[PDB]
Parts: C-alpha cells; structure tokens; sequence
C-alpha cells in the first residue's frame, strides 16, 4: 500500500 | 488567517539533483555533504527492497549530482537510516547557518516541493499526531526538504519527503535518517493512527476570530480542561495543552479558555450554515505563534 | 495510494528575495523591488502623512534626495535620481543588482493566480499564493509596513513576471496593489479614503478544477446525478454570485481521466452552493475557487499550462 | 475606510 515518491 | 510559508531562498540553494542510474530525486547540499532518500538506489518500485543488497552492489560512478545543471564530483557514499550521505568534492558556498531538528506533533514547518533538483513550490504544513503531513507530491518529489527558519536566521532542516501511505498521508524522515512515526521506506501495507484535531490550534484559531469581531459562536457554557479532554476522546481531538499559555489573549476577549473549550463541543455538532473567518468547520491549521505573528508581527 | 493531495502553494521566493530592498524616506519605511539600477516602490513613501489626503504633486516637488535611504540586507545603495510614475516611484541607484532575474512586467487580470512575497523593513517574512478577484482585490495577509511587497509569477523558462506592489487595505479588509507601471488595480486610489469594491464573484473555472481534484483524490460524496449545460449554468451564475464558465473543453483532460462531465460538475456546484452541511471536500468546508485548472493539473500530473 | 499599508 505505501508508495515511495 | 492565511497559511503561508517562510521564504525558501536559502533552502533553494541547497537543493540538488541526485541521479543514480536513471533514477532521479532531490538532495540537500550542506557543506560537502548531500543528503537524499536511500531508495534512489532501489532497483524496483513495486517490490520489497533489500537495501543491504542494494547498497553492497552500489557503484559510485552511477551517481550524478547537480546544482542548477552544474555537476559536482561524488567522492563517497554512506548509508544512515533511510537516507544516503553523498560526499562531494565541492563545498556549498551557500550553506546557511543551520542545525538539524526532529519535529514533534503540532509543530509547523515549511515544505519546499522539488522535482529534478529544481524547486517548484513552497507551502506551510503541520506535523500531525500520527506523524504524517498532508502535502501534495507526485513522481520525483522525494528528497524535498522541510524546514523552519529561526528568528536569529538559523535554518532548521527537519524533513526529507520519502513516502505516501495508502491513506493518502505523506511521510518523510529527518536528516539523521529516522523516518517520522517509525514508518518504513518500503512499499508495504502500512496504516497510521487516526488523525487527531490539534486542539491547541483550534483554541488559537478561535482567539483569532475574537480578534476579528467574529463572536457569534461564543458559547455561554463553561467546560474545564479534564471535562474537555474526555470529550476529546470520543470525537477525534487531542488533549488541551494546557490552559496557562492563553492568559494573555483571555483578557482582550473577557473569554476564558474554558469558554473557548465548550464552544468547540457545540460547534463540532455544526455551524448551522454560518462561518468563522471563512471556515464552515473548526480549524486546527494555525498555531498560536502563527496567529500572533500574523496579527502583530511577533 | 488513490490520490496525490491538493495543497495551496506559492512558487519559490528565492529570485524575488534578492530583489527586495529596504526603502526609507525621512522616517517612513517600506519595501522596494530592485531590478537593474532601479528600485520600484509605492510613491506614498514620500508622503508627509499617510493617514490624511495626500497632495502627491506637492509631495514630489518638495522631495529631497538626501532623505532617501535604500539598503539590501543592510548594505546601503546610493540614490542618484527619483521619478514618479502613477502610484509608484522609480529610484535610480549607483549599484546595479547583479542578481537581477530574467524578468518582464505584466498586468494581472481577474482570475489570474500569482504569488506574494510579504516583506517588512526590506526583509521577506512570508510567501503565499493568491488570486486576483473579479473586483480587482486580493485576499492576502498584511500589517503595517507591508507596502511594496512584490507579487509575481515564474514562467517555465524562468522569467519572473512582476505584477503587483502592495499598497492598500480597504475598509472591508480586501487588499489592493499596483502594477510596476504605477497603475492601481481596479482603478482604486492610493489614498486613505473611503473606497468601496464591487461584490466578489466566485471563480467558477476554479471551482470546476477543484471538484476534479476532489474526484482524483477519492472524494465523491458531493457528486450530483443531474447535468446542467453551459448556457444553463451561466444564467444561474449571474444570479448567485458566480462567474461564467469558460469553456467546457479545457477540462477535456480531467473529464477523460475521471469520466465525469463538466455539466455534471456544474449541477453539483448548484447543489453545493448552499453549503456542505456537515461534510467535507479535501479539508475545505465550502466550495473552493482558490485553485486554477493549471494549478490542479500541475499538482496532479506535473505539467505546466 | 481604506488605509495605506
């Protein structure tokens, strides 16, 4: 779920 | 009340373009050291990253560091927490008097949104109780610096954008590599605590309204600190911290914090259409310091 | 995940900060902008009083250069000549600003977004984004000594458009400036007189962009099920404090990416016009006309204009 | 009512 920019 | 940022000039001159292979994000250039998110060396985006493996198979000649298109020379790379510290030959002659600070929930700071090592936007933001912030970032934003400028001119570096959680919330790390709220710089399913209303800010906001002739919302009711604190439990609000700070503005209103505490309860219910300084709901976006500074220049 | 977040920002203030100077005449102190060998600032700096009707003609003729004091970060520049143009002064100095950015001068029109560098005593203290409203005012944040604060836009090629010098706060709280040619926006007077502005209209183009941003960020509760055509909406806008919608195809990019037509966002504006009731939209508690289509597309997809 | 900043 988390997205690293 | 206007949400504004402190001038970004001194910080702009520290922002650099950091490229590894073809991966490009932002770095901060202080002295002879460039700090950037470590995931710049990550081979993939949709998969759990083996940073140890990524780092031992890391090669320096694949780095490209630039300031306004001028290339610096990479000399050394060290990994510390969730960031890399890239040693460069040239020293940043525009290194401002600075320190490194780790923010606490409730602290306001400024985000310099950067892409490709060039700043594209600047805005004020608050660190929430769940250690996230609500900014606006897309592809290539990581490494964007967060900062505060003290009165003596000292720049506090305190945020490097890294991740957006599934909830939409944004998270960064400090310059020591510590990711705020102990989130991982991994694409894993990570859920944060529910956000709480910064009640200190709401109180400050309501004092601002009083100072602008907005008084309609003033409740005739009184509520003590403890009574409000467990009203706060059931409505997504923080504890009130903690009465003695508002003694100065209590006078110009004739309103006690307790009278500023009971109205929040009544207004939480709803405004009935009416507004407060343009807002149709309670606002915790402004600190007391921001209010006083915008009101009186302090 | 499932959004990017909509945040109000100003463009970086760096290149403009290096142009801000402290301009003092007698005991009056405000801000000036230093480009080339010329400092532009509000002309009321030479007014013996600012709290009374000013005879500017007399003010300029009794002006003496040795009462001027121009400094940048405490370093004093040498005043060589002063000339009056509209509501501003152009102060010629010996030293030329070596940090003069590639610049032009633009006059804003209602609906244009720009950036304010709020300055005091020649030092920038805050930066924020604003819209020039339909009544030629802005909703900024200023206190005593703010005058001369520059408004600007930065083009893609890096050219700075200088377009605002803060001058006035009306009795309503609304703020007014001039362009760098001296023209006071909306033809207001640079006098402490009673001046009234036109009632403000909601920038309908901006609200549409805002609602698209809301959809692209997962906010959908407000979406109306009915459609309203452009002419049908413009007839409603004239009668409820909204501007006309220009022109249902600039939104083709976001209409495509959301699957919601502009007409469906127009009927929603009508319904949401009342108020949000209890609910929220991206943190805003009423309809928001603060974001242009360009601002939205920029924050969503990273492209310009 | 207006004031010069």
């Amino acid at each position: 779920x988390a997205v690293l920019x | 009340l206007k949400k504004m940022a402190q001038p970004s000039g001194c910080v702009e001159r520290c922002v650099v373009r950091v490229c590894y292979g073809s991966t490009v994000l932002n770095g901060v250039w202080l002295g002879d050291t460039v700090t950037c998110p470590r995931h710049v060396i990550a081979p993939s985006t949709t998969v759990l990253i083996d940073y140890d493996h990524a780092y031992s198979t890391m090669r320096l000649h694949n780095f490209s560091v630039s300031h306004n298109g001028v290339f610096l020379g990479v000399v050394g790379v060290t990994m510390h927490g969730s960031v890399l510290r890239i040693k460069v030959s040239q020293s940043n002659v525009h290194t401002p008097k600075h320190v490194f600070k780790t923010l606490k929930p409730g602290d306001s700071f400024n985000i310099l949104a950067c892409y490709e090592g060039i700043a594209s936007g600047v805005f004020g933001v608050n660190l929430r109780t769940n250690f996230t912030i609500k900014g606006s970032f897309i592809n290539g934003a990581c490494g964007s610096p967060g900062y505060n400028v003290r009165n003596d001119g000292t720049v506090e570096f305190c945020y490097l954008h890294q991740i957006e959680l599934g909830s939409g919330a944004h998270v960064g790390s400090d310059f020591t590599g510590s990711v705020y709220g102990n989130f991982d710089d991994q694409p894993s399913l990570q859920v944060e605590s529910a956000n709480l209303m910064l009640s200190d800010n709401v109180v400050a906001f309501l004092y601002a309204a009083l100072l602008n002739g907005c008084r309609w919302w003033l409740c005739s009711t009184r509520v003590n600190v403890d009574g409000f604190n467990e009203w706060a439990m059931a409505n997504g609000y923080t504890s009130v911290s903690s009465v003695e700070c508002y003694s100065i503005l209590a006078a110009k209103t004739g309103v006690s914090v307790e009278q500023l505490l009971a109205s929040i309860q009544h207004l939480h219910e709803g405004f009935g259409g009416k507004n407060i300084l343009g807002y149709s709901s309670l606002c915790d976006e402004f600190t007391l310091a921001e209010v006083v500074k915008q009101m009186y220049g302090v």
